[PDB]
């Protein structure tokens, strides 16, 4: 009960240098090229709306070209636990007198929409869904950036915390991409979740 | 009309169900909010008054608004209408290069709003 379907447009790259083991996909058409530690802007049918990820792996086939594009999932500012967020952030967060609405209102209109949350969470993506390419960056380069930002494509990151949007932990974004390019996609993966438990 | 956040993607103004996570209005409707969202959110938005979506596959203009909201968080486009003599924006085929929100009906003709405490 399975088909095999060409993707279109795409090509992979195999090197260390250049070469006909180290992979990433290359787009004919405009050139972009994707590989771990590049963040991507996806379609999410079910939500609506975008989602954003950070590539953690490229699983190719030896014998055919089937190829399978995992990745880290972000959650941007909407999907974060209002309540666990003024708790940890607020500084008089004991008093938590008023009703839910109100700390939906009041996260939502002072957070940086642009800011997402890494997360360990992999999710395997469809290139189809792919709608370009997104530059995750460290809160120093989001600053410097302010007044040219481009809300398509410009994120900045600066903690990583549990799916349900809790638990906040500092990380240096740069360091991450750098490490995630490094070491092995299994390690890497296991210890970006023991960060948050 | 009262305004509220259902959510922290979802926020309910002048007779719109706002949806931040895309700036734009959606159709109160859209079955994928009885997976998107929890019943008593659910329960929040039908005891408040929306507009009917369908109301307005009968008109063929651009229809003014009077939601400072609406417009504050919504993305908006640059479209052109006929500035006619009863001072209202028409259909194309006197020129005004006016911003507004495109909504996607049902009928899958595009209905706009322009904010109606704007003068061209």
């Amino acid at each position: 009960a399975k088909t095999l379907k060409d993707l279109q447009g795409w090509e992979i790259i195999t090197t260390d240098e250049q070469g006909n083991t180290e992979h990433y996909l290359k787009r004919s058409s405009d050139g972009i090229k994707l590989g771990r530690g590049d963040s991507v802007v996806m379609h999410n049918e079910a939500a609506g709306t975008y989602s954003v990820y950070m590539i953690q792996e490229l699983r190719l086939n030896t014998l055919n070209n089937v190829v399978e594009l995992w990745a880290l999932t972000y959650l941007r500012w909407f999907e974060v636990n209002p309540l666990a967020h003024y708790r940890q952030f607020n500084p008089d967060a004991n008093i938590l007198n008023r009703p839910l609405n109100y700390y939906n209102k009041l996260f939502s209109e002072t957070a940086n929409k642009n800011e997402l949350y890494l997360t360990a969470e992999l999710a395997e993506l469809q290139l189809f869904n792919f709608i370009r390419v997104a530059n995750v960056m460290d809160g120093s380069k989001w600053e410097v950036l302010k007044g040219n930002v481009d809300p398509e494509r410009d994120f900045t990151v600066r903690y990583i915390c549990e799916p349900t949007g809790e638990k906040f932990v500092d990380i240096n974004i740069e360091d991450v991409k750098a490490y995630i390019k490094k070491v092995e996609p299994r390690e890497a993966q296991e210890y970006l979740k023991d960060l948050t438990l | 009309t009262e305004e509220e956040y259902v959510s922290p993607r979802f926020l309910v103004a002048d007779g719109f169900l706002i949806d931040l996570a895309e700036e734009k209005p959606i159709n109160p409707k859209d079955p994928r909010l009885l997976t998107l969202l929890k019943d008593h959110q659910r329960a929040m938005i039908d005891q408040m008054n929306l507009v009917k979506w369908n109301d307005f596959k009968k008109y063929q203009d651009p229809i003014p608004l009077k939601a400072k909201t609406l417009f504050k968080f919504c993305k908006q486009i640059k479209k052109k209408f006929l500035r006619g003599a009863d001072f209202k924006l028409h259909t194309l085929p006197m020129t005004v290069l006016c911003s507004c929100v495109p909504i996607l009906l049902d009928d899958q003709t595009v209905q706009y709003l322009y904010d109606d405490s704007l003068e061209h």
